[PDB]
């Protein structure tokens, strides 16, 4: 409705940044769509596709969530609460996807990200699936810079959409390989402040957030509302700043306006 | 009162114990288990995509185990940040750490992991540091320049940087 698209725009003006919305409501297939065509930075969002690789994967490797992979000072990035516990150790890829998934996990991500071969290995995922916006260029922590203009490890809210439900709802991924994902998904140790706290509580939430500089906020989700089909949504959020601060609330909001009477 | 902060992750020490360090942080902010095998991880405010956080390792599970790890993020800004991408191309592998911190400045760095496994000796030591330019530390946010140097038995095993000028 054109009144979602006007709440949605005041939303963004009231924010100062510049905000990516879309909605895909599977009862009826319908969307919302705000800049959905518009690239943003994926920042932490882009662990999903990562992990998602992994999956995929393993539906021709099914012992590849259990091989164990070296973890070295070398290898610390910011952000490592799982992974400094285990330097001069190893973690097997499904303990990787689940600390990139459910605490952020930076080196876990660059872990996922190497098995596949790189980030070209990535993008190249992402067009199997038919994915032809998503590009994953660089590693973490670099992959966060946001910076306005640039292509780098950005998507659009549209494919991004699409992209996850094939994922988590679809069949991009294997019956198992969907359901450990969704399960990894709905572990995320954060994201209550995000598309969740615009949604009523009992509606159940598998989200990714992220998180980056020019105060990017960021969050994709699976939703099961209470008595109704699933939803995806994707919400994208930059401001002008580079020192910006987040802005979780905004991305609240906008799940709000989106599901305002579901 | 509160959630993880870097005075009390300053005020634990090496050598306490479980509850002592659960005295200090605030066992609402904490948890073992899981993820965290038998240490102790410690929740500040929220950062990014995660937390602010401590985690304390042990001597072993038991309870009269002593704190032999220490690590944070985003708990502890640099007293005075003056690294520069000179000074880290200054820095050497080899060089000991009263070397490395003389080169990038005696405030410059944090200590983001310190483990000693051979507790109380200093046999074996661990040390990360992060270590910022004037303005790249955030408690919040992304880090506008930054670098990891880490050591075993006081000795630069290698470095890294992020966005230094």
């Amino acid at each position: 409705t054109a009144d979602v698209q006007q709440k949605l725009a005041e939303l963004e003006r009231q924010s100062g940044g510049r905000l990516g919305v879309a909605l895909i409501n599977t009862a009826d297939n319908s969307q919302i769509l705000y800049r959905a065509d518009e690239r943003f930075a994926m920042c932490s969002t882009s662990k999903v596709m990562a992990a998602a690789a992994v999956l995929k994967k393993s539906e021709s490797e099914p012992n590849l969530l259990n091989q164990r992979v070296e973890i070295k000072k070398s290898d610390l990035v910011n952000y490592n609460p799982i992974a400094e516990k285990h330097v001069n150790g190893t973690m097997s890829l499904a303990e990787l996807s689940a600390a990139a998934l459910q605490y952020s996990d930076n080196v876990a991500m660059n872990k996922l990200i190497a098995h596949v071969g790189g980030p070209a290995s990535v993008t190249a995922f992402a067009r199997q699936l038919g994915d032809e916006t998503f590009r994953l260029d660089r590693t973490e922590p670099t992959l966060n810079t946001a910076i306005p203009g640039d292509p780098r490890d950005t998507t659009s809210p549209r494919a991004m959409a699409q992209t996850l439900r094939n994922l988590t709802l679809g069949k991009a991924l294997g019956d198992s390989q969907r359901a450990q994902l969704v399960t990894w998904m709905k572990g995320n140790t954060t994201g209550a402040a995000s598309i969740q706290a615009g949604l009523p509580a009992s509606w159940v939430v598998g989200d990714k957030t992220g998180s980056g500089g020019y105060g990017t906020t960021n969050d994709i989700a699976v939703i099961w509302p209470k008595d109704r089909a699933p939803l995806i949504l994707v919400t994208y959020f930059t401001q002008p700043q580079p020192k910006a601060e987040s802005r979780r609330d905004v991305l609240a909001s906008a799940a709000k306006i989106v599901t305002d009477g579901l | 009162a509160g959630v993880m902060t870097g005075a009390k992750f300053t005020q634990i020490q090496f050598g306490m114990t479980r509850q002592q360090v659960l005295d200090i942080a605030g066992a609402e902010n904490c948890e073992t288990g899981g993820s965290f095998g038998d240490s102790i991880h410690c929740r500040g405010h929220a950062a990014g995509d995660y937390y602010a956080y401590a985690t304390f390792g042990f001597t072993s599970a038991a309870a009269d185990a002593k704190v032999d790890s220490k690590s944070q993020e985003k708990l502890l800004a640099p007293s005075a940040p003056t690294l520069t991408l000179a000074k880290f191309n200054q820095v050497t592998v080899g060089m000991t750490r009263a070397q490395v911190l003389a080169t990038v400045g005696q405030g410059s760095c944090t200590t983001w992991s310190e483990y000693y496994p051979a507790y109380p000796s200093t046999a074996g030591v661990t040390l990360s540091l992060s270590c910022f330019d004037v303005d790249g530390y955030s408690s919040t946010g992304f880090y506008r320049g930054s670098a990891h140097l880490w050591f075993t038995d006081g000795v630069l095993q290698g470095k890294r940087q992020w966005d230094l000028v």
